[PDB]
């Protein structure tokens, strides 16, 4: 048991999506006190649509940063990015508690696989 | 020391900006929200002691005024102090077998502390003096709209204690709402009023205070708070005559129209008031 | 005294916001749940605690309308008092030996204690007067959804003890609701009432209590409670002509379109009711 | 210890879960009142959709509040946190009187695991 490329889940994609942007951010920004996860894991989990959208403005912004410098990751995440956000249809404005589960594993799953290597 | 001879229901808005509301103690200090839905809770403990605090502070210990519930006191000893006012001394349990010595030292106790008459206390300590109801009562602060609560790092010069590296800087932080909304209803019961002496001069102070809450407690980490609203419900007989559901429900709060981001200013809303039914009179005292 | 000639079923609705309808004895004081499925609970003796705090309140010691002086008092007192009331000897353990008398123990009751009338009690007790079966029952009261207590704490000013080891100075617990809707059923019948003599005024009073039941229980922890709605179905005959699990199926609930995820208002349910065989009548205006 | 960490039994890894959990928020906060265990036990079992993932916020929040702090055992646990979460699925609806009895045993054992020095 273990990540699951295919699930296509919502809620699970929705988690995918909040690991890989914690990831993406790290690298952005090394030594900051606190991550995202930090700052808006439960607000997330809570209105996926309002912060959602809040987020990726800051994420266009630091790639486009990023580019300048040789360095790359991050055209990997940029790239898993638009897989997860391509699969998603739209934002729920809200997630019943039982789907607010789901979302928890979901992004457990893809945490550890970044964790890798 | 009449009873009033009414039934009451009111509503209270009021709002925060760049500021920690309620801090409640389980989560570092993060301001407390509902853990499913995201909107923002204050409970009416809090409201309760700001209250006191005002009334402390305006009538400045007048007789018949003085606040049960002070600072680090010990409340045995003011137990105690009733026993001895009406003249009789504790049992380690139970309250006086007499019933009018009992009688005196709950209405001694009533009659002396404002905070007492007004919400009741549970004196059933070693020192026992009974229980009281209080006729006045308040639900929990709820409001509006989903809250996105920030956190921000904040660093100091100075050092705060010898070692190695120690003047290497520590970084602190502080936990803030950008803006917010919140909504609270209350009750009056003359039958229980009747059980105290709560008098109608007591009620317009109540309203006073009510109003001129949060004029005095600035503090560093609160912010900026206000009290924007104040609708009050009379009934016209000692018991109701329409159920408390229907009259909240006259109230409205809604966006303003052009409103499209998230709130920031009171502005951005639109309250409105309908029709009272025949029998209930509708007051806005603020 | 002419008691009622048909048979009554019937259905109650209430909700709750933000309190606790019934703490648990031993779970600390959680409320009461499901431990099998989490759907809440409440037990019928705190219903019927509440429907004779209204009848005292409204009545006020009306003549038959006594209250059985439930509060605190020593029950076996007023067997005694039925006995010798009658003229008949105190017995402890026993009824007297003689049929007219024996009942008459228990009628005097009936006549004077409403909720006894309604209810019935132990009577076996260390003063005998038998046993009452009461003419109105009911069940236990069943959340629509699972239910997700809350806990939150609280701080203090004080120390009511000699707490010498020397701010905020004490924690405190709270148990909480978001929300939740309730339903329950109950029942009437005509031959335990022709034992009693429970009449038309009596009903009329009780139906008053069950609509007006909550708006004089405002409490600290009780949080913001009030009801709904209420069916009523009367057989045309002594016996009724359907059975009771047929009648209450035709009472359904079920999620508003916009279901939304977490439930927080009325609103979010929708409520209907069908249609009746020919031998009952259905009335649901109450 | 009796301990197998091997089983994979999925009411044997939420008792784990759990007992983990209450270490951590112990660690988190000393002087409490009371544990975990005492406020959330029944919930739990009664239905472990619904609470799991309200408790996992909070770990979240001592996690942090931990290792900020020269004790940083903190990364310790959430490792474990990712080890034991990776093998399930999905979070039960509901839990049989027998499963209930199993998820007591791996509680137990994951607890004296933990005192282990």
């Amino acid at each position: 048991v273990s990540l699951d490329p295919a699930r296509t889940d919502r809620p699970y994609l929705l988690g995918r999506l909040f690991a890989v942007l914690e990831k993406a951010q790290e690298d952005a920004v090394p030594g900051a006190n606190a991550t995202i996860k930090d700052r808006y894991l439960a607000s997330a989990s809570a209105n996926p649509g309002q912060v959602f959208h809040m987020l990726l403005k800051n994420a266009s912004n630091h790639t486009a940063k990023l580019r300048k410098d040789p360095e790359r990751k991050a055209i990997h995440y940029e790239i898993m990015m638009q897989e997860i956000i391509d699969n998603i249809s739209d934002f729920p404005v809200t997630m019943s508690s039982d789907e607010q589960g789901l979302f928890m594993i979901g992004y457990y799953h893809q945490r550890k696989a970044l964790f890798t290597k | 020391m009449t009873a009033i001879a009414n039934r009451y229901e009111f509503v209270l808005l009021f709002d925060v900006e760049n500021g920690n509301p309620n801090g409640d103690p389980d989560a570092g200090n993060m301001p407390r929200i509902d853990p499913e839905t995201g909107h923002g809770l204050v409970t009416d403990v809090c409201l309760k002691r700001k209250i006191r605090n005002h009334v402390a502070l305006t009538k400045e210990g007048a007789e018949r005024f003085n606040i049960y519930i002070q600072e680090k006191a010990i409340l045995n000893e003011t137990h105690e102090r009733a026993y001895t006012a009406c003249d009789l001394k504790p049992e380690p349990k139970k309250l006086p077998k007499k019933v009018e010595d009992a009688k005196r030292v709950t209405d001694w106790m009533c009659t002396n502390f404002y905070d007492i008459r007004t919400f009741g206390a549970v004196m059933t300590t070693e020192v026992n003096c009974g229980q009281v109801r209080g006729p006045v009562q308040m639900a929990f602060a709820r409001s509006v709209e989903p809250v996105v609560p920030q956190e921000v790092s904040i660093t100091r010069m100075a050092v705060t204690t010898k070692a190695e590296a120690e003047d290497n800087r520590t970084m602190g932080r502080k936990h803030i709402v950008p803006y917010g909304l919140y909504v609270a209803h209350g009750f009056i019961s003359a039958p229980l009023a009747e059980k105290t002496g709560f008098s109608d001069e007591d009620l317009t102070l109540f309203w006073d205070a009510l109003v001129n809450m949060f004029e005095h407690d600035r503090s560093a980490a609160r912010g900026l708070m206000s009290s924007r609203k104040l609708i009050v419900f009379k009934h016209q007989n000692r018991l109701g005559n329409a159920p408390a559901h229907k009259l909240f429900d006259l109230v409205k709060v809604s966006r303003a129209e052009g409103s499209s981001g998230p709130a920031r200013s009171f502005a951005d809303y639109a309250v409105t008031v309908g029709q009272a039914p025949e029998g209930v009179e509708v007051k806005e005292m603020l």
